């Protein structure tokens, strides 16, 4: 269906140990494709997809500029905000920036994203309209004022519809082996008892993509939100995930609960008993 | 500032099987700031040859990060994942099980 | 691709 691709920065301020040091990452829905470390040995923005080499000399010195000015300018953006809320030059602070958007089936467009932090909390975002800007505190307003006087939206605007969605484009079909996969995730329960009279059923599923799921534990088909354990989707380490949801059964009840799992990779959804 | 500390997991990648190999996953997350410290154990030693993923942050603007290890599943061997990180005066121990 | 960042300083 729809797809994304977004780029994530951070920039961490290193008192007394020299320049920042500033990380990026590029990811197509849930797979990274592109990397850079200001730690690195390469000084370059390297790729982790195997798609993504295909694009020549063209490419790579284009966006490893790029992305060292964005490096420099969040430096500048690092002093400029320790003078903003007069903090101290000791402190260590970090600025972080997302920014990407979306293609429908089509490879339409719907929707554009930049949104900026300061020490995790949000300083200033482009809103969907792609026209004005949220300010959370009031520097982001000195930060706001500033930018509407020289339209930064109409420019973070020309991204976000001009080479966002081409480059969303070329890499949604030249990785098209890799990027449409799926993987109807592979079930399997689990059934350990810890009394005489109760056991814990896990619904396990593993290795599926994209990200998204939805695992439901019932009794009776009746949803069950009580005695229930469920974690956060973990990355498989080879760019599927993992997932399980755990209940409490009293013994000799097991088969009157039914785990259901939601799968979008998958033409119906799931239901398992013990 | 306020600082996230980091939630944990520690798993195998495929369903471990004894003398088959896996690779060993720490996962740590919804943590801010970035600098964190984490080292996977064979019986509490420290593993050396182990990577990680790339420094990325999700909605809330908190980090993650993936750490892993070659390893062949014993029995007798069960593998562990220490972190240290702002947040925590004393570094989280998470030994891994085999269905978890 | 990334953008030609250049309206972007605080």
């Amino acid at each position: 269906g729809s797809h994304s691709m977004r780029y994530f920065f951070t920039s961490v301020s290193r008192p007394g140990r020299g320049e920042p040091r500033f990380i990026a990452v590029g990811y197509v829905d849930d797979t990274q494709f592109v990397r850079f470390d200001s730690d690195a040995a390469s000084q370059k923005m390297e790729p982790r997809a195997p798609w993504i080499e295909q694009e020549g000399p063209e490419y790579w010195d284009q966006e490893t500029r790029n992305m060292k000015a964005h490096s420099q300018t969040d430096r500048a953006n690092l002093g400029t905000l320790r003078g903003y809320y007069n903090q101290s030059e000791d402190g260590s602070h970090t600025i972080q920036i997302m920014y990407g958007c979306d293609v429908g089936p089509d490879g339409r467009f719907l929707r554009g994203y930049r949104q900026d932090a300061y020490d995790g909390k949000d300083y200033i975002a482009l809103n969907e309209d792609l026209r004005s800007w949220t300010a959370a505190d009031m520097a982001a307003q000195i930060t706001k004022r500033k930018w509407e006087a020289v339209h930064a939206a109409e420019q973070r605007r020309v991204y976000l519809e001009g080479r966002c969605v081409d480059g969303l484009r070329r890499y949604l079909e030249n990785g098209k082996e890799t990027l449409q996969r799926t993987d109807p995730p592979k079930t399997h329960m689990t059934h350990h008892p810890i009394s005489d009279h109760e056991a814990t059923l896990r619904c396990w599923a593993l290795g599926f993509y994209p990200a998204e799921i939805t695992l439901t534990w019932q009794r009776d088909g009746e949803d069950q939100t009580q005695d229930t354990e469920l974690v956060e989707t973990r990355p498989a380490g080879d760019g599927t995930f993992q997932k399980w949801a755990a209940v409490v059964v009293p013994s000799g009840e097991e088969q009157r609960y039914t785990c259901h799992v939601q799968h979008e990779g998958l033409p119906k959804p799931l239901t398992l008993r013990w | 500032m306020i600082q996230r500390t980091p939630k944990i997991q520690v798993y195998s990648r495929h369903p471990a099987e004894n003398g088959k190999s896996n690779f060993l996953n720490c996962y740590v997350s919804g943590f801010h700031p970035s600098d964190i410290e984490v080292d996977l154990l064979k019986n509490g030693e420290r593993i050396e040859k182990v990577e990680h993923s790339d420094l990325s942050f999700s909605k809330d603007w908190s980090f993650y990060l993936l750490y892993y290890t070659e390893f062949t599943p014993t029995e007798k061997d069960e593998y562990a994942c220490r972190v240290n990180h702002v947040t925590l005066s004393q570094p989280k121990i998470v030994k891994w099980d085999r269905d978890m | 691709a990334q953008d030609i960042y250049r309206a972007s300083y605080y």
